[PDB]
RNA sequence: CCCGAU
DNA sequence: TTCCGAGATCAGACGAGATCGGG
DNA sequence: TCGTCTGATCTCGGAA
């Protein structure tokens, strides 16, 4: 059902280590934009996409 | 198999095979190979398993072929090799048996 | 075993669901396994190297792995243990199947085998 | 699977159709249980060799 | 329709003792009537005898010079013994006309003893637990006084 | 593999004088002219198919 | 769409081109011929180039036993010879038992009956007396008559060409009968050592473009013009692996994102 | 070959030394039968019938029977030596 | 690590 | 006789989709 | 879990 899977992340905990967004609902979540999800971002050749996308709102 | 008690290169082929067709081809292999180096004795063959087991292999040949028991009376162990011998010159891991 | 009960990914096949109408076997003695077998007709440890080999009439007889004996009739045997099952006599687990392709009989009392009724 | 034969309902060195894999009812008219059993069999290939091509292809 | 009686033959079996030879089925090869030199164990046989070789082969020679031991030549035997339950066999001499049943002692294998290659190292070397059991035999192995001899009995 | 009548280890030919000297008790067995036969007849290479058109279609 | 006789055409083809190994499985070199118009023909070819060892075209051999000697012999099937279309002669046999690594390199091996017949007595040493010629009797029946060692077998197919399961490209291309100037292999690496790079470079576009269009899967070949010319540029044949990368890119990081990241962060600062 | 040698042994009338391995039964003459078609039964004490038929093959060595007398006190004598084995087995 | 989703 | 160089033959490596969900 | 590539010792062979 989906209330149990409903899920946005605004901004929210980071990590202690890495201070990168955590993994999981119950953590407040945060989604891995894997490497394979990397390489649609480099075909499409967004490049400041990127750089918004892998600096800007996850480790700035 | 001499280290088993049978030192005879004889009874040796008649435990893998009497009739010869294929199991003629057990006899070049390795009677040869063991008669190559002159090594036909019983207690000198132990002795070539007394160096490379990392009079003392009488014992430490109980932990090889465990299940088939022997009283100090290694016929029952020589079949069950030679049996497994058999199976290699005649020659499925996911069958319900 | 049902054929189409499994997962799919990473378990396709590997993680099965027991059927119906199954059973697995316990363990049991092999006392009366062996004294029926050398009753039957078995001789090991006296006979010549060459007898157990190409020869037809050398069916050997196995029980949970270890040889016990040669039987000239194969026929024989695994009816006679199947008659005597039936019987009652030996537990009604035990198996008795002959592989024709090398002549060994196979006597199973292992336990843990996958089991199931017939008519 | 078995020695010579597929399912231990047929005779064994038994080269048959309907004994090898074939299925002669449709789905209206339903599968019998050496049909259906034929059918998982070349089904599960289908599904075993997803499996195992994502691992490569990934 | 042979009806042939089997008589539960009392006469002694206690002496009977089946001695195999997975050793000669080449020619139908008989031991031989004349080798005495003969020694033998009620447990555990060892038939140690007189099995002169022959010298219609050509001599042999050298190498019978290179063996060290010979003593003509004994080829002495080991017995291996099967004897683990022993009255399962237990058959003797049938006519067509009568059966003779005589309940045999343990059976025992005859193979060839070396032992020419085992003193031969044990010789470069002047250049198991309890083995023989607790009593060391002092008898078993003792008792070889043997006469191998023939006469119609039975 | 011809065998020795005394201690069975296997056939030796030692090439002086044609005897069966075996690495043990001399029983050299001086075998005259009698020819020894081994023919193990092998397999024999058998033609070829010319791996034809007559069907590819379906 | 990777993600969407025998030949392996899957993405174990796919995988086993892009890492462009030098053995791979069931290697296949076709071959036009020059009379592609009779399978007799094709077939003097085809035994021409496939091995075929001295244990397929013989009779009845073994030792036989003479005062003071042990000699082998074998019986050599003369009908099979002629039947087989293929060129063997007792001389020709003894030429090939001899330089083939069984220490019979001199006169010893003989021909005697009427070049039906080949005979070898007996070794030098190692053992001379018996046990090399129990040794002989295992590896007479195994040395190659003619032919390219190397390949397995080659199957002729209907005009004639002959396809071969084989890796010894230039022995074949060079063969008398089969025109080497249109033969092709699948195996990207032996087109590479013996019809240079370009050679090399097309069959990466073909062999990836056979495979796509036999799998359905159409695709551009301005992607597979890429690939292969990407995967050829710096001399030789870089197959898209770890390793390959190493030989590829100047860059560490680049290499250290991919696999091996202990090593090739140390080596680099090294 | 399981009757054949009562018929052999009818053919020759040497005593043939005879080797029978009977089912394991304690104590608790003998007679043969020779059924139609060869199925020798041997009708044994207590009137059970035992069917032996057949055996390992036998004479691919030398077996030879011998009476040990305790030569230190006797003889040890080789009285025959051997011909194809019998197995008794208890029928049901 | 298991399980389960796709 | 010498031997310098080279084809042959083991042993060790470090790889093997992606995400999401809960105990 | 092999599967791969690497690189490290031996040996029969030719040149001076
Ligand atoms: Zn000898």
């Amino acid at each position: 059902m989906v209330l149990d899977k409903m899920h946005a992340r605004a901004r929210g905990p980071r990590a202690v280590l890495t201070r990168q967004p955590t993994e999981g609902r119950s953590r407040d979540g945060g989604l891995r934009l894997g490497e394979m999800e990397r390489d649609c971002l480099i075909g499409y050749g967004a490049s400041m996409l990127l750089l918004e996308r892998l600096m800007i709102s996850s480790d700035a | 198999f001499k280290a088993m008690g049978v030192e005879s290169d004889q009874e040796i082929v008649q435990m893998i095979g009497t009739e010869e067709h294929v199991m003629a081809a057990f006899g070049p292999s390795l009677e040869e190979c063991q008669k190559a180096q002159i090594f036909t004795q019983m207690q000198a063959l132990k002795y070539i398993g007394n160096k490379v087991r990392r009079a003392r292999e009488l014992l430490a040949s109980t932990i090889l072929t465990h299940v088939p028991v022997k009283e100090f009376n290694f016929r029952a162990k020589c079949i069950y090799t030679a049996v497994m011998v058999r199976r290699v010159i005649l020659a499925d891991r996911d069958y319900y048996g | 075993l049902c054929p189409s009960d499994t997962p799919e990914g990473e378990a396709c096949g590997l993680v099965k669901n027991l059927a119906l109408m199954t059973h697995i076997t316990t363990d049991m003695e092999d006392g009366p396994i062996v004294k029926l077998a050398s009753n039957l007709g078995v001789e090991d440890v006296n006979l010549l190297c060459g007898e157990e080999l190409s020869y037809p009439n050398v069916f050997l007889v196995f029980l949970n792995g270890n040889i016990l004996g040669v039987i000239r009739d194969h026929k024989k045997l695994v009816n006679t243990f199947r008659l005597m099952r039936r019987a009652g006599y030996i537990n009604e687990f035990v198996s008795i199947s002959t592989n024709l392709t090398d002549r060994c009989v196979y006597i199973s009392s292992d336990g843990g085998r996958l089991c199931r009724p017939y008519i | 699977g078995f020695e010579n034969r597929s399912l231990p309902h047929f005779e064994k060195h038994s080269k048959l159709p309907a004994a090898k894999g074939f299925v002669a009812n449709s789905f209206y008219s339903g599968l019998t249980p050496t049909e259906f059993f034929f059918h998982t069999m070349a089904g599960r290939e289908g599904l075993v060799d997803t499996a195992v091509k994502t691992a490569e292809t990934g | 329709v042979q009806e042939i009686d089997v008589y539960l033959a009392k006469s002694l079996a206690e002496k009977l003792y089946l001695f195999q030879y997975p050793v000669r089925p080449a020619s139908m090869t008989y031991d031989d009537i004349p080798h005495l030199s003969a020694k033998i164990k009620p447990k555990q046989q060892k038939v140690e005898l007189e099995m002169a070789i022959d010298t219609l082969n050509p001599n042999y020679c050298r190498s019978k010079g290179e063996q060290i031991a010979l003593n003509m030549d004994k080829q002495t035997f080991c017995s291996s013994q099967t004897t683990s339950n022993t009255s399962r066999y237990a058959a003797a001499l049938y006519r067509q006309g009568e059966l003779h049943l005589t309940p045999l002692h343990g059976i025992l294998q005859l193979r060839p003893s070396f032992s020419y290659l085992d003193k031969a190292d044990a010789k470069h070397r002047e250049r198991r637990r309890v083995q023989s059991y607790e009593f060391l035999q002092k008898k078993h192995a003792e008792e070889p006084w043997v006469h191998l001899h023939y006469y119609g009995l039975r | 593999l011809l065998f020795c009548p005394g201690c069975g280890n296997g056939l030796i030919v030692e090439e002086g004088q044609r005897c069966h000297r075996f690495s043990c008790n001399t029983c050299p067995y001086v075998h005259n002219i009698t020819r020894k036969v081994t023919n193990r007849k092998y397999p024999k290479l058998k033609e070829v198919d010319d791996v034809l058109g007559g069907a590819a279609a379906w | 769409p990777g993600t969407q006789m025998n030949i392996t055409l899957g993405v174990p083809r796919i995988k086993e081109i892009i890492n462009a190994s030098k053995a791979i499985s069931t290697p296949i070199i076709t071959a036009q011929l020059d009379k592609d118009d009779d399978a007799d023909y094709a077939r003097l070819v085809k035994g021409r180039i496939e091995k075929t060892l001295l244990g397929e075209i013989s009779e009845y051999i073994e030792e036989v036993f003479l005062p003071d000697d042990c000699f082998i012999l074998v019986k050599l099937s003369l009908e099979r010879i002629r039947l087989l279309r293929l060129e063997v002669n007792a001389e020709t046999v003894r030429y090939s038992i001899c330089t083939s690594k069984l220490r019979v390199k001199p006169g010893d091996v003989a021909v005697h009956g009427e070049a039906v017949v080949c005979v070898t007595p007996r070794e030098n040493s190692k053992s001379s007396m018996y046990y090399v010629l129990q040794f002989l009797k295992e590896d007479l029946p195994k040395v190659v008559v003619q032919g390219i060692p190397e390949v397995s077998r080659a199957v002729i197919h209907i005009k004639y060409k002959l396809l071969v399961e084989g890796d010894n490209l230039r022995a074949v291309m060079a063969t008398h009968g089969v025109k080497g100037t249109r033969t092709t292999s699948n195996n990207t690496y032996e087109v590479e050592k013996t019809l240079g790079i370009e050679a090399a470079r097309t069959t990466i576009i073909n062999e990836i473009q056979y495979t796509m269009v036999n799998h359905g899967m159409s695709i551009d070949r301005r992607h597979v013009m890429l690939l292969s010319d990407l995967m050829t540029y710096k001399g030789e044949v870089l197959g898209i692996t770890r390793f390959g990368l190493a030989k590829m890119k100047e860059s560490v990081l680049m290499l250290a994102s991919f696999e091996k990241t202990a090593d090739h962060l140390f080596d680099a600062a090294y | 070959s399981v009757a054949e040698l009562l018929r052999e042994l009818s053919l020759t009338k040497e005593e043939e030394l005879l080797f029978l391995q009977l089912p394991d039964t304690l104590p608790g003459v003998g007679k043969l039968l020779i059924r139609k078609s060869g199925r020798v039964q041997l009708l044994l004490g207590k009137v059970t019938l035992d069917v032996t038929m057949g055996t390992a093959c036998s004479f691919l060595q030398e077996l030879v029977s011998v009476g040990l007398g305790d030569s230190r006190t006797g003889e040890m004598t080789v009285l025959g030596h051997v011909k194809h084995k019998l197995v008794c087995s208890p029928d049901f």
